[PDB]
């Protein structure tokens, strides 16, 4: 439970844990899909793919190292996992790929083979992963003509028109030192890693800063991807949520826990202490749903996603769900809040403390890049337990009550009513 | 007429009937709306409205 972070020439962040069996090392840059353009959209995802290319991956496999990368909206990460003893050989492969081979990975035979793979990759996503496809379009319409609208995997049209030069241009503008953080998770000590880093000098493009842009903004709107050939309807609906480092960061996440997630086929899920379940189970309004409180640097999204085969009652699904959310402003109970606290801790714990260091790296990296530090799991619980019904009400009355929404859906959505009908349900009539 | 010409019997029965018919018209309007409901309204293009309806 130690969050150590020091700065020499580069900012080093680590979180050591005795028993772990393995150690993960990697660099996390403060720029992701939110930094791209509509035309070079997908460059970051492309970088990730060559970094994991058969060539670069085989070089690490001989050495007994495993590679992992993750492209997000606000950040980007390249991670190498190793045994606690080879904590130095991971750094050799890291530097060898970001300075030495930052020209060998970009060969005309490797690039074309990779491009052909991310194309079949992004295509497969759009053709079959409907729930994530819908969630991606939700960001697209909610944050249209703004940084958060760009999809992480990039679009097919911007991808196929991408060249080696675009990779370089992005790398020379974002893979900078002032826009990076070296992260180490597993079991290795902070002093053990910082020494191996401060050993090898050479700045390489120091003092250089990444380009600036315009602030992200939420726009109440919708995108309907109707497709009657699909056997279900997948929808996602949300309001402007909370950005990371917001006073209500936790109040929002708790609010989403109150309604939680559901799976009609799992006996135990049908028994949860969620009032909404009394309404949706009678006629089986859906196969599943899940609420979320997505947070990013400039903004976020609070809402839910759902999947259903009850195509003639989608209006009841949306109506009952929105009536429940109305409650947060006027009648949420003490016990609902308390149930949420307990469940929020359990989920927040299971995330922050998993038996996998690669997840730890992403969580640590993403946090330190935005606030310059990481809030300890024990510190979070103190904030969570401090939330009162009055807090949730004040939050809901500002973020949910009579506020614009963003909608996205695909499949048999003929039954999903017009925007104004959904929007009207964001409140209730009163004397 | 109820007699040799338009007289008292005539006007009294016409008032009674004037009061009645509006209610028969009301019943006919319901039958009119029932027939309207099974196929819905038409539109200015003269073609199907099934591809884009709003509440
Ligand atoms: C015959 C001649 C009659 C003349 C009388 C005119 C009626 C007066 C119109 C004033 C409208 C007052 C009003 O605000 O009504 C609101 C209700 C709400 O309808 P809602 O669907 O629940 O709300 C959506 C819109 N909100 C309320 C969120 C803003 O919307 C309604 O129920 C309005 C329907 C009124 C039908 C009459
Ligand atoms: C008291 C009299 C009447 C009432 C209350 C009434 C009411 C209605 C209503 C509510 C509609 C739907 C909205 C509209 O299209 O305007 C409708 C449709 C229609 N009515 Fe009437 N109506 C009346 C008399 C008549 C008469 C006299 C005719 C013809 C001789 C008629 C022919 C139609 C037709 C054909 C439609 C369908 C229009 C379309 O969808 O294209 N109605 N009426």
């Amino acid at each position: 439970a130690e969050v150590t972070q020091l700065s020499n020439g580069i900012v080093v962040a680590t979180e050591h844990n005795p028993s772990a069996h393995t150690a993960s090392v990697g660099v996390v840059f403060g720029s992701g899909a939110a930094n791209e353009n509509p035309y070079n959209n997908g460059v970051s995802n492309l970088w990730k793919n060559i970094f994991l290319s058969k060539e670069n991956s085989a070089v690490a496999a001989k050495e007994g190292l495993a590679l992992s990368s993750n492209i997000s909206r606000d950040f980007q990460s390249y991670i190498v996992s190793s045994l606690p003893g080879s904590t130095d050989k991971s750094l050799d492969f890291l530097n060898q790929s970001f300075i030495q081979q930052k020209a060998n990975l970009l060969s005309s035979s490797n690039f074309e083979a990779t491009k052909k793979s991310v194309l079949k990759q992004v295509q497969d996503f759009e053709d079959n992963d409907h729930p994530n496809r819908v969630l991606e379009h939700l960001h697209s319409t909610a944050f249209q003509n703004t940084p958060l609208s760009l999809p992480t995997r990039g679009t097919l049209e911007s991808l196929e028109n991408l060249v080696v030069a675009d990779l370089e241009s992005f790398a020379n503008n974002h893979f900078l030192n002032s826009n990076a953080v070296v992260v180490g998770t597993g079991n290795i000590k902070h002093e053990d890693l910082v020494n191996s880093i401060e050993s090898k000098n050479l700045s390489l493009q120091t003092g250089t800063k990444p380009v600036l842009k315009k602030k992200a903004a939420f726009l109440g709107s919708e995108v309907r991807l109707r497709d009657d050939t699909l056997p279900k309807a997948w929808i996602s609906l949300a309001v402007e949520g909370e950005p990371v480092n917001s006073p209500n960061y936790f109040v929002a996440k708790l609010a989403a826990q109150i309604f939680g997630s559901y799976n009609a086929f799992e006996p135990a899920s049908r028994l949860q202490g969620i009032k909404l379940l009394d309404n949706i189970q009678e006629y089986q309004l859906c196969d599943n749903f899940n609420h979320f409180s997505l947070s990013y640097k400039d903004s976020g999204l609070w809402g839910f996603s759902t999947a259903t085969r009850n195509v003639t009652m989608i209006d009841d699904l949306i109506h009952f769900t929105l009536k429940q959310w109305n409650r947060l402003t006027i009648s949420v109970t003490d016990t609902e809040v308390e149930r949420a606290k307990s469940l929020l801790k359990l989920q927040l714990g299971q995330l922050y403390e998993s038996g996998n260091p690669v997840n730890d790296a992403n969580l640590l990296g993403a946090e330190v890049l935005i606030k310059g530090s990481k809030l300890s799991l024990g510190e979070a619980f103190k904030k969570i337990d401090a939330i009162t019904v009055k807090d949730v009400k004040a939050w809901a009355g500002k973020r949910l009550w009579d506020q614009d929404i963003a909608i996205a859906g695909t499949g048999q959505i003929e039954g999903l009513l017009d925007y104004m009908r959904i929007r009207s349900d964001m409140s209730m009539m009163r004397w | 007429w109820g007699g040799f010409s338009v007289s008292n019997p005539t006007i009294q029965r016409f008032f009674a009937l004037h009061y009645l018919v509006p209610f028969i018209i009301a019943a006919m309007v319901i039958m009119h709306l029932m027939a309207l409901h099974i196929h819905g309204s038409s539109n200015p293009l003269g073609i199907t409205g099934n591809l884009d309806r709003i509440p």
